DNA sequence: AGACGGCTGGCACGACTTTTGCCAGATCAGCCCTGG
DNA sequence: CCAGGGCTGATCGTGCAAAAGTCGTGCCAGCCGTCT
């Protein structure tokens, strides 16, 4: 029982370098892989009233702009305010601190209290609480504005001074203890501070488009949905009769070989497009096969599965499903996704079955979301009622979902009912 | 898109001072330009004011000459508009010079 | 994502909200003048940043997270008049259904 | 630096020389043998040599030169690179480089065939080895200690050894005294022992030990110094099983039979 | 190539002969043989031959003739190519090529089995050597030197070592003298190497030898040449501990009774 | 006020997935040269 | 003029495996709630 050198097929395998090219060609998006199509378009030859003029809109740089023109400052505070206000975000809150802001003006005669002045001139302006250094001093200056008729306007003042950690951690009998102040009468001051608008900047400009690209159709013909491909989006190349009848009627060796190379690349383009088509139509056509229930019944109701799984379902390789399912999205009635959303991790349930982690990780959502906010409930009360259910879970992939679900932990979301 | 069609390193820098790339940006930077991507440190307002060329490598007519209702190239030339549209074409094949 | 009727609108006050059912749209037979909200509706926005900032506005505040921008449908200016009725429609393989 | 004392009972006339003499030999760099009768807890001492050498956080890592796969001697002494040879998936570490900075226990040396004994024969004095399959060189320090049973000088003349490699490891030589010598820790060996079996089976305590059989104790000629005192007293322990009385018996070879 | 010193502390009349002709031989580029006696400095005067000579900038690799294994033997001694066999994925560089313009410096050449004695011969006379499927020819030029303590004529006759690869390899062979030739400079050796140990161990100062450790130190058979008088006299400073008074105590054999 | 229990997160350890990086050759058919 | 040989180019081919990466689950440390 020895150490030998032995020999032994079982296998087989080849390659060139062109079908390298090939086999890469399927690995890409389609809006990245147009440009390199462009590309080789331009190296081969033979292969191949509306509405203008939109109105200027106002953001919030531009009105307290405005706003600045409008106010009487010297030449060296208009200076100021200008920088100043161009150091603003969208959410109001000034991106540098006050001594890069100096730094910035670099003169020796501009000093921290002039630039504060100014600042605190600005402060004053249309957005109230824009252009604060942070949420410390943009809460306080709306708490100032208003009128002091209204109760608890002193205990607001009091816990937004300095007691800021203290309300963050949701730690309230430590805050009651550090405060000195009234048992759940407190909590009307604290519902003043939380209607209070944070982020003031916003709601200058809350435009947002609609950004969406479909790679793969599916629709419900009455059961048993079949799956298109996008006809717009999908490229195509065709072949150039003009160059393709113009080979065999040149008479020099030089152009004959030229249009005979550049016919067999492009003929050879054409069919690795074809292919990387098909390969993905029926890659898709496979998923949805195996995916019939979550479009029905929701993103808990998800059967695990593995590129094992869909790759024995057809004749690829894992390999090759993998590098199909890259930067695509499939857009069905219920949203858009991406083909490798839908392979995930598998955790073994009671009675023999498995349950993929994503359809955990939203029963875990809607559980935790669901529950009473008095008393909330922690990761191990989590794993006991999933066990409940039979998922059985351990505490640590609870742990785990809760936090890439960005949910904070349950000692930090409890607050007063 | 990178050397295109509204582009930056052309046609000045986009909505505000920062650069493309995220690098260098804040009115600090008044006329830096950054190295990862180029792009001036300026107002937006000089994206209408900044303008590109293209190379055409093959030299092209120009169509409001030689068009117009005299012809500037053909009272140039004393060569009729007919001829001069032939030539410019591929199909006319006109001589350059050749005494001998 | 996609974009929600949730009447969870940031940025307003409770007497803009008053005329609006529980979905986020106006109670038939209710009076509107001039730029008051007719549907409540909201437009995702990136995920928030881990930046101690924004955590930190999110454990005072919640529910906001600048997620959401206030992209309603409101009554364009000077336009005045009492509601008859509202009409969904919800695309199939959606079951939002809030009121429809 | 701790102590590392371990297990450490019946201390008294050469042993405890021998302690003292072993005690100063962890600072040096130097090869060092240790010469015994079989079982007479050579390996201990071996163990705490390391730990009282200022490296003593270097791993420990032991081989047995009765024990060698002559298929794959080669590869466990040295090393095999990936590759190499058919069937090598990956690289895999070998001895001689496993332990860096850290001591290498050597037994059987009095067994070491003249294959592994020139195998090994260089690996020693320079401290360098390249492995099987191997493009370029390793370079290490380990500090050998080894344990044998014979007489080495006389497999020397019977030319079955090397001098080559013995003076390669012959710096210094200790000679662990035998018990059955010693005469002057059984008692104490054998009440140890005793403590511990009697609390491992759970019993409430230890009665003495019968003048009859510290009588018959003396008497014995003990091949098994301190491998089979231990096993000896476990067992007749066990075989009483009572604090009644300290045990008159010492059931010294389990074979006998039980009429 | 200009500058060489390291070690070689003894001078005397006989070793100025050797080290004289190794000056002589070092230019030359036909191979050498190192005869002597077990631990004479073999290794320091082959080290010295080659990096004295035309050749010193060029790698320099030394190699266990039992060392390699048998199965891998000729893999090990030219190198295979990729795909050769079923665990092969790159060309592999022997010896005989790692080696080129340098030198190739075998250890023990009398336990080199037949097997490599047989492979050996025919690249090592001209040049020509095949990797294990190979398409053409090599040939490299590599300067051999090898050295071994057995007696080669008496070896030949019994037939384990082949005539003629002695043959083309024997072309003025070196031998050492053993250390008893030398007189004098033994105590020059012993000097410098209780230096070197006490410097190790930390204590300050030699503080001189006696007449009579002179005496036993001069008298006395020394069947290991060298390696034997460095632990001898480092065992000795050792156990005396001190420099109060000269070092007089002599320890020739560890091996001894127990004090 | 201190100890006990509990909650959470970083780090580690098998077990299993998935991602990239490989780089031609032989074999067959039609045309041209040449023998019968 | 018809049949045999040579020669050149046209044609075929989307998988294997090795290593990085990810997964689940445990172990341990540090902070917090609560009763004594
Ligand atoms: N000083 C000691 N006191 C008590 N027991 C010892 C002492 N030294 C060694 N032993 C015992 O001797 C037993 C055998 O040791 P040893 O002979 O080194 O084993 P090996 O057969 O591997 O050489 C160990 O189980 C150990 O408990
Ligand atoms: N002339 C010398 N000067 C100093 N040290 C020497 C001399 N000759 C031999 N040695 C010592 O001998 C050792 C080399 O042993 P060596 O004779 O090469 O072993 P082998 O005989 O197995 O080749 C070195 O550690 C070196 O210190
Ligand atoms: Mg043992
Ligand atoms: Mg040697």
């Amino acid at each position: 029982m020895k150490q030998g050198l032995q020999l032994r097929l079982s296998q087989q395998l080849a390659m060139t370098p062109q079908l390298q090219q090939a086999i890469r060609l399927l690995q890409l998006s389609t809006l990245e892989l147009q440009q390199e199509l462009q590309q080789a378009l331009e190296s081969n030859p033979l292969l191949e009233l509306p509405v203008y003029q939109g109105e200027t809109t106002q953001t919030l740089q531009d009105y307290l702009m405005w706003q600045v023109e409008l106010t009487p400052f010297t030449d060296t505070d208009r200076a100021i305010a200008t920088s100043i206000v161009d150091a603003v975000d969208d959410t109001g809150y000034l991106t540098i601190q006050i001594e890069d802001i100096v730094d910035s003006i670099g003169d020796d005669e501009i000093g921290l209290e002039e630039v504060e002045a100014v600042l605190k001139r600005i402060q004053r302006f249309d957005p109230v609480g824009v252009a604060a250094k942070d949420l410390r001093d943009c809460l306080l200056i709306q708490l100032s504005q208003f009128a002091k008729e209204t109760p608890w306007l002193e205990e607001a003042r009091l816990i937004i001074s300095d007691h800021l950690d203290l309300l963050a951690n949701h730690d309230f009998r430590t805050l009651m203890r550090v405060t000195r102040l009234k048992e759940e009468v407190l909590k009307e001051a604290v519902n003043l501070i939380q209607s209070l608008d944070p982020r003031p900047g916003q709601s200058i400009q809350t435009s947002e488009p609609e950004y969406v690209i479909p790679d793969v159709l599916v629709r419900k013909v009455s059961g048993r949905w079949t799956v298109e491909l996008n006809a717009d989006s999908i490229p195509r190349l065709k072949i150039n009769q003009q160059y393709a009848a113009m080979g065999n009627s040149a008479r020099n060796d030089a152009d004959g070989q030229f249009i005979r190379s550049n016919l067999q690349e492009a003929r050879w383009l054409i069919k690795s497009l074809e292919s990387r088509n098909d390969t993905l139509l029926r890659v898709s056509r496979c998923i949805v096969e195996q995916q019939q229930a979550f479009f029905e019944q929701g993103e808990e109701y998800m059967k695990p599965m593995v590129l094992a799984d869909i790759a024995q379902a057809v004749e690829m390789h894992e390999s090759t499903i993998s590098r199909v399912t890259t930067q695509k999205y499939l857009h069905s009635p219920r949203g858009i996704f991406e083909l490798k959303y839908f392979f995930s991790s598998h955790v073994n349930t009671e009675g023999g079955g498995e349950a993929s982690s994503t359809a955990i990780r939203a029963l875990v959502k809607k559980l935790i979301a669901a529950e009473n906010p008095a008393k909330p409930l922690s990761d191990s009360k989590l794993t006991s009622m999933l066990s409940e259910q039979g998922i059985m879970v351990a505490r640590r992939t609870v742990a785990k979902y809760r936090e890439s679900l960005s949910i904070p932990p349950s000692n930090q979301r409890k607050q007063l009912v | 898109e990178r050397d295109g069609l509204f582009c930056a390193r052309i046609f000045g820098p986009v909505k505000d001072y920062e650069c493309l790339c995220g690098k260098y940006k804040r009115l600090k930077h008044r006329g830096v330009i950054c190295e990862k991507c180029g792009v001036e440190v300026t107002q937006t307002k000089v994206r209408r004011e900044r303008m590109g060329h293209i190379e055409l490598a093959s030299p092209t007519a120009h169509i409001w000459f030689l068009k117009s209702l005299p012809s500037r190239i053909g009272l140039l030339l004393d060569m009729p508009l007919r001829d001069i549209e032939r030539v410019l074409y591929f199909e006319s094949y006109v001589v350059i010079e050749g005494g001998m | 994502g996609p974009e929600e009727i949730t009447a969870d609108i940031p940025n307003v006050g409770e007497a803009a909200l008053s005329k609006l059912d529980e979905s986020g749209i106006v109670y038939i037979g209710a009076e509107v003048t001039g730029g008051d909200i007719l549907v409540g509706k909201v437009t995702p926005k990136g995920e928030t940043q881990l930046t101690p900032e924004e955590k930190l506005l999110r454990a005072i505040f919640g529910e906001k997270a600048s997620d959401v921008k206030d992209s309603s449908l409101r009554v364009p200016n000077g336009v005045s008049g009492t509601v008859i009725d509202v009409q969904v429609f919800t695309r199939d393989g959606v079951e939002k259904d809030k009121r429809a | 630096m701790a102590e590392y004392k371990d297990n450490l009972l019946g201390e008294a006339n050469s042993f405890l020389e021998v302690l003292e003499q072993v005690s100063h030999l962890a600072p040096l760099d130097k090869p060092v043998l240790i010469i015994g009768e079989r079982g007479t807890g050579k390996e201990l001492i071996a163990s705490r040599l390391h730990y009282l050498s200022s490296r003593w956080q270097g791993p420990f890592i032991s081989l047995n030169c009765a024990a060698l796969n002559e298929n794959l001697l080669d590869s466990e002494l040295f090393g095999h690179e990936a590759g190499a040879f058919t069937g090598a998936q990956k690289r895999h570490p070998g001895r001689f480089e496993r332990a860096d900075g850290g001591t290498l226990f050597l037994d059987e040396l009095a067994t070491a065939p003249m294959m592994v004994q020139e195998k090994l024969l260089r690996v020693i004095e320079y401290g360098e080895l390249e492995r099987v399959g191997g493009s370029q060189p390793l370079q290490v320090n380990v500090r050998l200690v080894c344990a044998t049973n014979a007489d080495l000088p006389a497999m020397v003349n019977e030319g079955t050894f090397r001098a080559d490699l013995l003076d390669r490891l012959a710096f210094d030589v200790v000679q662990l005294p035998p018990l059955r010598e010693r005469e002057s820790d059984i008692m104490l060996m054998a009440e140890y022992f005793a403590i511990q079996m009697c609390r491992e089976i759970k019993l409430p305590l230890f009665p003495g030990f019968t003048e009859r059989a510290r009588e018959t104790l003396l008497n014995y000629r003990w091949p098994g110094n301190i491998r089979e005192l231990k096993n000896v007293v476990e067992r007749s322990v066990y075989r009483h099983g009572t604090s009644d009385y300290p045990l008159d018996d010492i059931i010294i070879d389990p074979f006998k039979r039980r009429p």
